[PDB]
């Protein structure tokens, strides 16, 4: 029902504004035993699992903090390696704490940077003529709505699969985008959005869209 | 009448092993070449098996065992008892009370090392490298070797992942 | 449901087969580089939907729709990729592409001894079967979900 | 159904293309296969008489076998002036997997060899007495002429 991540990108495509709605990423807990069924395959400071998914654990799901000891890179906060505790069976059973790797800011920046030419070059020589780039993408758990203002701005918001009328939400965020860019020409047309006014009015919009009804267009 | 459509494979495979034998005396040739051809076979049938079942993929081991026992159920019409589970559970044993590839070829193939389930190996192996599972296979027990019941033992190693698209 | 065109690419990323019935705009670049551009299209889309999704992608990406056409996708657990393309109005075509995969491509590619995986699929028989199978219920449109 | 196993397995039958024998398969596959088919034949509409002989045409067993195996009976079934004869089919089941273009004929005779050299009977047209060669002029249209091994 909620609009998971409201974003926007410039003509170059750098993610201008990472408006994240409140999105509780799932946290899983399990007290494991002697060396594990879980695929404790180490991959570039991401001690995650690829195979042997159990108990709602995904490939991304990565250990955060055994018994409340947050992982730095691959090591224990106290400085032992993950596998250093993995070989040690005396402490077992031990409580592992898994979470999918939460996309940090720079991660989302890179994601939008790598995405942008996709939509930009979206079947440029498509079978149907005079067509556009990708207007709506629909995925397994979400649907992205990208709306080009016929040049320049691309409003990209990801909502629930069954949600409807997202184009109107794009209209309202277009309105509030104008209502913001009112003030700062020194805010360059390609600078990231850093303004709490847009933030709070969009929090009001989120509070509204908690209710499906969009009327007198609801903000 | 004419219930059993398929007693012709137990003798087609028999012809295969006999002529491979008459071509190469080595007992292990008729094992390894037979395994690789059954491997291409598994490539060719995993596609149709996923065409019907519409399984997402074998992202997990227990679901993989379920898919493989389902594959045996649909084509070779045998029920693989999934047992002998490792503490790490990366491996499981397939218990075939009756060999589906053969129906009573005979207990002595006149000489040992005559691996009679190499296609079965391909049957279990090929699909894995098509469902993107870099997996090893080997047979822990063969009833045809003078034994009671045939158990297979297949060990996943690396999640095959596409690269450099 | 009559459509614009269909693409079949192996998990490695080569053009296994292409089919055309309605593709109106005829490109200038070669359909080979076009096939590779579509494959990059699809794989980067899969990455995008995998990573920006807040919840577990079971089968990942589904389709995209544009102003004037729409594109639909099918990932086999084998890694094979099907893609179809057409205009807007029809039943959702996920089961349509699955039916085409099971009933035709499995029937008239894999079952062919002449067909060797890792190569292109060139056979007038499969071209026929695909053509009349799309012409089985061939009105038009997609609106896939 | 239980057809794709045999289809693929026969594809590999072809696949090993050793440079020694035009018969990738020997008549052993034949013998054992129609021996199983004979297991299917526990009843056959042939008289019980020890004093009289009644013949079961290999054509009829061929067609019933084919429905049990190839699933499409003869389209032309011509009796040659000899004791031998010829069978002609507009299409073949293994050949339905390939277009009618004449590219690799030589596989199809190896396919249909499964009806060659079958463990015979004494009387003419007695069900299984089979010596036959494949002479295929068109890709789906498979033709096979038998020759009486004796005489």
């Amino acid at each position: 029902m909620i609009i998971y991540g409201v974003y926007i990108v410039s003509k170059s495509g750098g993610l201008i504004f990472n408006l994240d709605n409140n999105v509780p990423r799932i946290e899983h807990e399990k007290t494991f035993t002697y060396p594990l069924d879980l695929v404790l395959d180490y991959d570039s400071k991401k001690v995650s699992v690829s195979f042997n998914r159990k108990d709602g654990i995904n490939v991304g799901h990565v250990l955060v903090a055994v018994n409340g000891m947050p992982v730095n890179g691959v090591t224990l906060d106290d400085g032992r390696d993950v596998r250093t505790t993995l070989d040690a069976p005396e402490n077992y059973p031990i409580n592992l704490k898994f979470s999918r790797p939460k996309m940090t800011t720079n991660e989302k920046i890179f994601l939008a940077s790598m995405f942008y030419p996709l939509f930009a070059i979206a079947s440029q020589l498509s079978p149907e003529p005079k067509s556009s780039g990708i207007e709506i993408l629909e995925a397994d758990t979400f649907t992205l709505h990208c709306f080009q203002t016929l040049t320049g701005i691309k409003f990209i918001i990801i909502s629930e699969t069954g949600l409807n009328g997202i184009d109107l939400l794009l209209r309202k965020v277009y309105e509030l985008y104008s209502d913001y860019v009112l003030k700062n020409p020194f805010y360059s047309l390609e600078m990231p959005i850093r303004c709490e006014l847009f933030d709070n009015k969009l929090q009001e919009l989120l509070a509204q869209v908690e209710k499906t009804g969009i009327s007198n267009i609801d903000k | 009448a004419k219930k059993v459509n398929s007693e012709f494979l137990t003798l087609t495979y028999g012809a295969l092993v006999t002529q491979m034998l008459r071509d190469f005396e080595n007992a292990e040739d008729v094992n390894k070449q037979l395994e690789r051809i059954g491997y291409n076979m598994g490539m060719r049938l995993i596609e149709d098996f996923l065409a019907r079942t519409s399984a997402p993929r074998c992202l997990e081991m227990r679901e993989t065992a379920d898919r493989i026992q389902q594959a045996f159920r649909i084509y070779l019409n045998i029920q693989p008892t999934i047992s002998n589970w490792s503490p790490a559970s990366d491996e499981f044993s397939l218990v075939f009370d009756s060999n589906p590839l053969t129906e009573f070829v005979e207990l002595p193939p006149d000489l040992t090392n005559l691996r009679y389930s190499a296609i079965l190996s391909g049957c279990i192996r090929g699909a894995l490298e098509m469902v993107q599972l870099e997996v090893q296979c080997w047979f822990v027990q063969d009833q045809l070797k003078g034994d009671n019941v045939t158990e297979l033992r297949v060990k996943f190693v690396r999640r095959l992942e596409e690269v450099i698209p | 449901m009559t459509i614009f065109n269909l693409y079949i690419f192996d998990k490695f990323g080569t053009l296994l087969h292409y089919a055309e019935w309605n593709r109106t705009k005829k490109s200038g670049i070669t359909r080979e580089e076009e096939a590779k551009l579509t494959y990059g299209m699809l794989f980067s889309i899969k990455s995008f939907v995998s990573k920006i999704s807040p919840h577990d992608p079971k089968e990942g990406f589904l389709y995209y729709k544009t102003n004037r056409y729409a594109l639909h996708y099918l990932e086999t657990p084998s890694g094979l990729k099907f893609v179809l393309n057409t205009d807007t109005t029809a039943i959702n075509v996920k089961e349509l592409l699955q039916q085409l995969y099971a009933k035709v491509w499995v029937e008239f590619v894999v079952r062919d001894p002449l067909w060797t995986p890792g190569t292109v699929v060139t056979s007038e028989l499969f071209q026929s079967k695909l053509d009349e199978f799309v012409r089985q219920s061939p009105i038009f449109g997609i609106r896939n979900i | 159904s239980e057809e794709i196993l045999f289809d693929c397995l026969h594809a590999e039958i072809v696949n090993y293309c050793l440079d020694s024998n035009k018969e990738h398969d020997l008549a052993t596959l034949e013998y054992i296969g129609f021996t199983t088919g004979y297991r299917l034949i526990e009843r056959l509409t042939r008289e019980v008489s020890r004093f009289k002989d009644e013949l079961e045409t290999m054509k009829f067993i061929c067609t019933d076998f084919w429905m049990l195996i190839y699933k499409k009976q003869v389209d032309n079934l011509r009796t040659n002036n000899h004791g031998m004869y010829v069978v002609q089919d507009k299409a073949f089941r293994f050949l339905t997997r390939i277009s009618p273009g004449t590219k690799q004929l030589e596989h199809a005779p190896k396919f249909v060899a499964f009806t060659c050299g079958l463990v015979r009977g004494a009387l003419s047209n007695l069900g299984i007495n089979s010596t036959v060669t494949a002479e295929v002029q068109s890709i789906p249209a498979c033709k096979f002429h038998i020759e009486v091994n004796r005489n």
